[PDB]
């Protein structure tokens, strides 16, 4: 890519691990954990 | 030719077959009957792996590949040019294994020293037949045995961990790495400390067991003691090779799945499930 | 649908009709439609994949309107983007020094390792069936259904970008990522 | 019953007691903290009417033939 | 530009020449102890020959 | 369990009062303290620099499952502390994107380096040899290949991920990456000394259990001034297999064996990457691969065809594909 | 090291006490957490 | 307020003391050093208004890529 | 009650209590921290109406 | 309340509290630091009303 | 260890330490429950 | 250990080092709360 | 050991170190401050 | 002053601080070399105005 | 160990030595900013 542009913060992993997916997520369904898996919204005071 | 001392403990005695025929020596080494069963199975098993280099593509080192049977044959003998030829090796070893440990038990028995040292290479040959008979047996072919080659061999272990797709996993592999790695580092902390109380710096006096006793205190937080260090170094050994069969049977014959997957047990306990 | 089912697709008075009488689309008509060609497609010009086996309706949806294995958009680096935009998944180099022409990480060969376990655990094979592990770049060690597995990636990225995702308008909020 | 304390030292039954229990009340809340129903930190507020419910049996012919949710 | 020697080659006949270096040295010390051995027609020195019986100096307390 | 000695079956024996002339002294051999377990002001540096390394690592595994205590237990071995992005090379990376990393990784280096100091300057101050510390030595010099390989190719992504699973991944990847390190004849070496010491070790722990009811065990003894113990060893090698140790010299093959699996592994490492990127190929070149019969033949079609392409940057866009 | 019967009798008063008082305190938990959410 | 050294050996407060301000310093020069608004080897010579503010979020490159051309 | 002190020492049960204390009230804080609805440090200035709530039961 | 300084050596009890607050001071920084809204390093500057709030933006 | 005579001293300051340590909770859950109510 | 005088010595500079802390660390919340507050 | 006189010589080189390297932070805080402010 | 060199043995402080020294020169050129910005030994001949600047702030 | 005497013998050295450093580092520290500064 010839410049790089910023997901949104709710599609970033927190895991930075590269094999994670096929490793643990692929059969870890415990519905706490899947919600850790990204970053929560994050939004300035400004705009709620 | 004899140490400076040896020849006064050369007695009769001490064999569990064959009485007097077989005791007596031939150069350094100690004959017996299992001397002479060992020389057979060592010799036939030997001019059979030369036999399969000379009939396979080439007679470099490294790449000659003495291979198992197919599947398909089973527990039957194989055509000997097609795996055949590998399975009488494997029964020469087996005798060529087993013939020296006995052996070794005639020697120590004539020395009275303990039997530890039979023992422990029984490890190693139990490491040895849980690759070649009992896994391939529980798997019910022959064929599931490793290649007798230099590096072919490494082939087979490689697609063999591939087979559970991340062989790191295996719980019994972990075990089994953590006994070799600390085997290593207690081999080199037990000769380090005995060479430097013996070989200390130029005009110091020779050391004693108690600084080496200080010394390990220091390093572990605990003495060890004389006896210990080398009752753990033969329990990290031995058990390193008693956990590696563990890890090798229970791949394929009682797990079939992915080594990760093995661990979805401990994501699912109740507590936190 | 089930069997016999056809009201699950059609206003059942008048099969011709894309919409409802309140006139919102028959949506399920209109993704069948788009089914018909994409399988078509699937049959005609992946058969280097799919072969006198061939695919119908019944191989994804198995008598349910829901296959199995969808996926969403989610992270950048999900490996399941193989499927859609991305290509490339080599990270071996082809000669035994260190060159220019190869400058992949080892996290690259990371996500190749969790992209294959997932290809692996699809099929219910493991790595040898489509590799010699002594060497995973080779071709002529491999068995021949590497070379089905190839074409199944392409496939796979013509269903989706010419098929499945354009179909985001059509479906209903509830069915969307 | 008294006796019983003669037959067993009180300072290790006490212990053991104590640790017993202690175990067991972490075990059973974590058990609840990862059920649905009983979430309380994220559900707490919720009335029991609308707490989470485990799922039935089939309860009908187990046969049914699907219709597509409305567009 | 040489093709076939490389540097990993190099290296491990490097490692081989210090290796068999290392096992000359280690049975040196393997014969400190019950050589020169005996035989018939005399002493024998194996090979290599052992370094010398070694003399430990003892710490004093007087 | 049981053993096959009576000493410490039954009747073991309480010094109420200290040992050294269970207890322990309160002096000085020479001007080493004997007491409490020995730190010195390097010692105490290492403890600080360690702790907060392995502060570092921990707290960014705990951050990365959002701080949740049950699922820091639950999914521990799976979580880690990851090097660098590799498009930064060697340049300083993100705080949250390898800049901890190389954080945690320089006060554990320092940390390590300054515990070498310690053993180092207790092994002189007891009047010892140098040889333990330079055994550790040996395993340090492998542990900085995991530097030292990664600044040779360029970037700090290629370091090891701090993490119970994923530095097995990590160690998978590296051989995938590198075209199977079996191929690799320093590896091959380095496994060679790693199973030599546990062959040495089961040998010479059994040896001296063989021999412990005469004294076999007082090591030191049996050196200066050799017993039956050492001659009955010397003597059961010698009739089994030909030749035979010392007493003393036996600690020469553990302590080599043992030094040289850390020292090829080393090198092993700084090879790969820099001289070598293809070890299969390599092994080719050099002869070591056993033929096997072609398992599939490609058409030159073929050829061009299932070319890949290599591994590229991630989509950093989610396409419409509305049209 | 040991107990007399008369002060294991002291000791079992307290015992029995404690029991009770906490059975008591786990019984209003309970009670509190049904009519919060029944269980059954 | 002094008996504190009596208490305690000077000679092994003060190892501890310049281990602990050592390893502090390290961290927060570190810890800035990989910061965007105050990585000042590559961008101290620019303005107060001119360095970055915001930029908290947790990816901001790519993880992925191949390494850097390597000539 | 006070005899209790004769059968435990009062210093080895102290430390023990502060010991369990400090452990059990940072498992309750990053419990909370960790969940939605009382991850304070991102979202304590919300107001208790907006503040997160775990999902319901399917309305019928 | 100075006897318990008789109970317990102040050496070990005061090495013990610095050590506790140490890593504690430590924890929390680092919570704070990894939080988007006390991200004060990189986001310090901002005033409070357009701070980070953990919270989605209105309007679905 | 204790003569019963420092126990019952140990005692009182034990016992009131902790019911004002179960005091200071109770306003730290007032505060809480006023902040956020769990139920 | 220590004598009673002694200890009684030790608790006052226990009780004003703790005081000069938590003044300190009160200080320093206002002013993180005058600059962020976290409710 | 230490004794009292010794300690009391020690402590005042302790706390006057201790000052002034709190005084060059300050003023490495004031430079700092000054080019590139946090708050 | 002087007096530290009581309380420790300048034998050993010299090489410590020796040792420090090395170890923390090291550290820095290996920071600066690694850097774009100071990366001397290609691009040390390169002017001021002409050497490598760290992105300035869109603050988006 | 030193005398107090030598001790302030060593000291006027030790000083001296670390002035020394200082005035090199601080003509590097001119040189390099006169080439490339850093602020
Ligand atoms: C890869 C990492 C791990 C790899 C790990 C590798 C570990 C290697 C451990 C084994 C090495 C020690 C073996 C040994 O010393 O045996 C005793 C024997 C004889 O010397 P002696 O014992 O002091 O004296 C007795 C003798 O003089 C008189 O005895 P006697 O009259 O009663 O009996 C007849 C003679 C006849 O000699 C022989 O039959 C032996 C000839 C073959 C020796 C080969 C040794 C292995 C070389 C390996 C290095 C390399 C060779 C290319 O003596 C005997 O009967 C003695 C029988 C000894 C049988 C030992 C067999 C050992 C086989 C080892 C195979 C190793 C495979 C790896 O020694 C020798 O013959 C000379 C060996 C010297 C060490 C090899 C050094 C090579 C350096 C490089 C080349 C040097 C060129 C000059
Ligand atoms: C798919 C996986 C790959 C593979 C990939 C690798 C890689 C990659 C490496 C090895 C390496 C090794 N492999 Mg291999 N390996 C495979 C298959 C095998 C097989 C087998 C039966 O198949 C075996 C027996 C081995 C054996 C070995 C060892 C000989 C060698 C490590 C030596 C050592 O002692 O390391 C253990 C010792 C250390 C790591 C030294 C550590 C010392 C430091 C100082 C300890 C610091 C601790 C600190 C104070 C505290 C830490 C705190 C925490 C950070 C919190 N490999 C296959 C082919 N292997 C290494 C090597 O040398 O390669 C040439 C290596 O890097
Ligand atoms: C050693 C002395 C006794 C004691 C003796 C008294 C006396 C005497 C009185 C109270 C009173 C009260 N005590 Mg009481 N109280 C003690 C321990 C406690 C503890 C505890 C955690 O141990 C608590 C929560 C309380 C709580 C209370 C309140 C219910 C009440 C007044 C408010 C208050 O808290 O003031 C703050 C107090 C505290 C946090 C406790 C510590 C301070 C002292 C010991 C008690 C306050 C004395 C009060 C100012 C005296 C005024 C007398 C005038 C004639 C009006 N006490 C100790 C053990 N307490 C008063 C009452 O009944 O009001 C209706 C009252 O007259
Ligand atoms: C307790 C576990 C560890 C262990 C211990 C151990 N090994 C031991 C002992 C002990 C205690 C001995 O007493 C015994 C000995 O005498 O050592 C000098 C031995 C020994 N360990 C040996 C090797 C060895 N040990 C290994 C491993 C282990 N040894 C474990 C790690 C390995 C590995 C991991 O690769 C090897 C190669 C021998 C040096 C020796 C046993 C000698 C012996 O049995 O001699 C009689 C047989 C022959 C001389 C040759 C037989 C030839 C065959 C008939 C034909 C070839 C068949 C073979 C299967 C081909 C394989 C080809 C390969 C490329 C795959
Ligand atoms: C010859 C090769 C083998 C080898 C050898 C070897 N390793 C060694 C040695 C030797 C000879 C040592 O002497 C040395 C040692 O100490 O051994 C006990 C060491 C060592 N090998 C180690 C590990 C190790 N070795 C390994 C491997 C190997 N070691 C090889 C197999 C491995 C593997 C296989 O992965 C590991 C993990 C260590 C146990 C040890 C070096 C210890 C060290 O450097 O520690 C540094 C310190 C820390 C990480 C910090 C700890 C922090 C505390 C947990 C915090 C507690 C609080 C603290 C008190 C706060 C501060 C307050 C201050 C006022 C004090
Ligand atoms: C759903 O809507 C489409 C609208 O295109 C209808 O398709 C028509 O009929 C097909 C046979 C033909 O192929 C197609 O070109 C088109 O002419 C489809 O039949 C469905 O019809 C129902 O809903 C229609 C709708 O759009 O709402 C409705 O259409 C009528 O009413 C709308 C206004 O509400 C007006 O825009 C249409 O022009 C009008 N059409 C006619 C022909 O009157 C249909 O009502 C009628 C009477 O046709 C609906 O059909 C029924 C039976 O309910
Ligand atoms: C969003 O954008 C990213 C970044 O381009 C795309 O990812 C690219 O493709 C992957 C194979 C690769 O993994 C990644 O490194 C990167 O190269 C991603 O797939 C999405 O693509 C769509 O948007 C692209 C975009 O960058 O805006 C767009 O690209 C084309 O259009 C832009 C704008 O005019 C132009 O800058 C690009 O050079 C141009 N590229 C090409 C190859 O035409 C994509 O359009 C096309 C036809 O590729 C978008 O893709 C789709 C299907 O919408
Ligand atoms: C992310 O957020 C999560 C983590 C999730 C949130 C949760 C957080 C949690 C659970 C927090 C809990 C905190 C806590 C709990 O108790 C906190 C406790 C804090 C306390 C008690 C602090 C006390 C400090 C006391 C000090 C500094 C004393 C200094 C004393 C000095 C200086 C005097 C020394 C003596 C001298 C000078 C001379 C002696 C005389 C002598 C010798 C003589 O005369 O001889
Ligand atoms: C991540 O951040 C990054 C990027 C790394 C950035 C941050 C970096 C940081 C935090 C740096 C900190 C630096 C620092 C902190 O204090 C640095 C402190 C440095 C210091 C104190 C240096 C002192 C040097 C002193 C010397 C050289 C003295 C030499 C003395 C000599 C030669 C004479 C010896 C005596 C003699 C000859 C007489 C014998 C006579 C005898 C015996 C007789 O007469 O008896
Ligand atoms: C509150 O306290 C808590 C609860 C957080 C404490 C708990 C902590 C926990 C649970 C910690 C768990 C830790 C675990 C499980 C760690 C696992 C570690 C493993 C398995 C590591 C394995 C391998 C790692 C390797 C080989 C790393 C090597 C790194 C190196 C060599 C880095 C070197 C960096 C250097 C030399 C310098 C960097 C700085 C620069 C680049 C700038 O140069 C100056
Ligand atoms: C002292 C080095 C401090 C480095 C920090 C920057 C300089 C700041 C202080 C400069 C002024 C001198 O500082 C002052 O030195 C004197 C001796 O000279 C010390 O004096 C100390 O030792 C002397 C004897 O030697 C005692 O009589 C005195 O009671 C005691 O306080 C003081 O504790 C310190 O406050
Ligand atoms: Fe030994």
């Amino acid at each position: 890519g010839s410049s790089y542009q910023q997901a949104p913060i709710t599609n970033q992993r927190r895991m930075r691990g590269i094999m994670i997916q096929s490793t643990l997520w692929d059969m870890d369904r415990k519905r706490s954990a899947t919600r850790q898996r990204y970053y929560p919204a994050s939004t300035p005071a400004n705009q709620l | 030719a004899m140490l400076s001392f040896e020849k006064k403990y050369r007695v009769r005695g001490g064999t569990l077959i064959g009485g007097d025929l077989f005791d007596f020596w031939f150069g350094p080494f100690y004959v017996g009957f299992f001397g002479v069963t060992t020389i057979f199975f060592v010799t036939l098993g030997t001019l059979l792996c030369v036999w399969g280099a000379a009939m396979g593509p080439t007679w470099n080192l490294w790449q000659i590949n003495i291979a198992p049977p197919d599947l398909k044959y089973g527990l039957g003998l194989a055509p000997l040019r097609e795996g055949g030829l590998w399975q009488i090796i494997t029964l020469c070893a087996l005798g060529a294994f087993g013939s020296w440990a006995l052996r070794q038990a005639e020697i120590a028995r004539k020395l009275g020293m303990g039997m530890h040292i039979p023992w422990a290479y029984g490890g190693a040959i139990l490491a040895y037949t849980t690759l070649v008979v009992i896994r391939p047996f529980l798997l019910g072919a022959w064929g599931h045995g490793f290649p007798y080659g230099i590096f072919s061999h490494l082939d087979w272990v490689s697609n063999v961990g591939y087979q559970y797709l991340h062989f790191h996993y295996n719980p019994a592999h972990m075990i089994a790495v953590t006994f070799f790695f600390t085997n290593c580092l207690a081999l080199a902390m037990h000769g380090s400390l005995i060479l430097s109380v013996t070989n200390p710096p130029k005009g110091t006096p020779t050391g004693t067991s108690e600084q080496e006793n200080v010394f390990f205190r220091d390093l572990l937080g605990y003495s060890i003691g004389a006896i210990g260090i080398h009752r753990l170094g033969l329990f990290l050994a031995v058990g390193a090779a008693v956990w590696s069969a563990i890890c090798i049977v229970i791949s394929g014959p009682f797990w079939t799945q992915g080594w990760p997957e093995w661990w979805n047990w401990w994501l699912n306990l109740p507590i936190w499930k | 649908a089930g069997t016999g089912n056809c009201a699950y697709c059609h206003n059942v008075a008048a099969f011709q009709d894309d919409t409802l009488p309140n006139g919102k689309p028959l949506y399920t008509k209109i993704v069948a439609r788009r089914m018909l060609q994409m399988t078509r497609n699937i049959n005609g010009n992946y058969s280097q994949h799919v072969k006198n086996t061939g695919v119908t309706c019944y191989t994804c949806h198995m008598g349910k309107p829901l296959p199995n294995g969808l996926w969403f958009y989610s992270s950048q680096t999900d490996y399941l983007r193989h499927y859609l935009d991305r290509d490339g998944a080599r990270v071996i180099t082809q000669g035994v020094a260190p060159s220019n022409a190869n400058r992949s990480s080892t996290k690259q060969a990371e996500w190749t390792y969790a992209l294959m376990i997932s290809q692996s655990r699809s099929l219910g094979v493991n790595c040898t069936y489509c590799h010699n592990t002594r060497q995973f770049a080779s071709w002529r060690e491999a068995p021949p259904a590497r070379v089905t597995a190839y074409h199944g990636i392409l496939m796979l990225r013509d269903v989706n970008q010419n098929y499945l995702a354009p179909l985001q308008p059509v479906y209903p909020a509830v069915r969307l990522g | 019953m008294h006796r019983i304390w003669l037959m067993y030292d009180p300072r290790r039954v006490m212990v053991a007691l104590v640790g017993f229990l202690a175990v067991l009340a972490l075990v059973i809340h974590f058990v609840l903290l990862s059920s649905q129903r009983y979430s309380w930190i994220e559900n707490g507020t919720l009335g029991a009417d609308q707490a989470p419910v485990g799922a039935s049996a089939p309860a009908a012919a187990a046969e049914m033939s699907p219709l597509p949710p409305g567009r | 530009m040489m093709e076939y020697i490389d540097g990993a080659q190099i290296a491990l006949y490097a490692f081989w020449l210090f290796f068999f270096g290392l096992i000359i040295y280690l049975r040196r010390e393997d014969k400190r102890e019950g050589y020169p051995l005996e035989s018939p027609q005399g002493p024998r020195d194996g090979w290599p020959k052992g370094a010398p019986k070694k003399t430990y100096v003892h710490r004093d307390h007087g | 369990m049981l053993e096959y000695q009576n000493l410490f079956t039954r009747v073991q024996v309480r010094t109420v009062p200290e040992p050294g002339i269970f207890s322990y002294l309160a002096g000085k051999f020479g001007d080493a303290q004997i007491g409490p377990i020995y730190l010195g002001w390097a010692g105490v540096l290492s403890l600080i620099f360690g702790f907060i390394a392995i502060e570092i690592i921990g707290l960014n595994m705990w951050a990365s499952v959002g701080w949740d205590p049950v699922e820091f237990i639950r999914q521990l071995p799976w979580l880690a502390l990851e090097p660098p992005p590799p498009q930064y090379g060697l340049r300083v990376p993100p705080l949250n994107q390898g800049g901890w990393y190389l954080m945690a990784g320089f006060f554990l280096t320092v940390s390590i380096i300054l515990w070498w100091i310690r053993i180092y300057r207790r092994a002189r101050a007891l009047q010892m040899g140098s040889h333990l510390p330079w055994a550790f030595a040996s395993a340090i010099f492998l542990y900085s290949t995991f530097f030292f390989q990664p600044l040779l190719v360029g970037s700090w992504s290629e370091m090891v991920p701090f993490g119970i699973f994923p530095h097995l991944d990590w160690t998978s990847a590296f051989s995938i990456r590198y075209g199977n390190l079996y191929y690799n004849p320093f590896h091959a070496l380095s496994i060679a000394f790693l199973y030599g010491s546990a062959v040495l070790f089961a040998m010479h722990g059994a040896t001296i259990l063989a021999v412990a009811r005469m004294g076999g065990e007082r090591e030191i003894e049996q050196i200066t001034d050799r017993g039956t113990a050492a001659e009955r060893s010397m003597l059961f090698w010698r009739w089994c297999m030909g030749f035979n140790a010392t007493m003393e010299s036996i600690h020469r093959w553990a302590w080599w064996f043992a030094v040289l699996t850390t020292f090829t592994g080393g090198i092993g490492i700084l090879l790969t990457g820099t001289v070598v990127d293809n070890w299969y190929l390599w092994g080719v070149k050099h002869g070591l691969v056993a033929p096997y019969p072609a398992q599939n033949q490609l058409t030159p079609e073929q050829q061009d065809l299932l070319r890949g392409r290599y591994q590229g940057t991630a989509p950093d866009s989610f396409p419409s594909y509305v049209v | 090291g040991g107990m007399t019967e008369e002060e294991a009798r002291r000791f079992h008063g307290y015992m029995v006490t404690g029991t009770l008082g906490y059975v008591v305190v786990a019984s209003v938990a309970h009670f509190l957490a049904w009519s919060w959410r029944p269980w059954f």
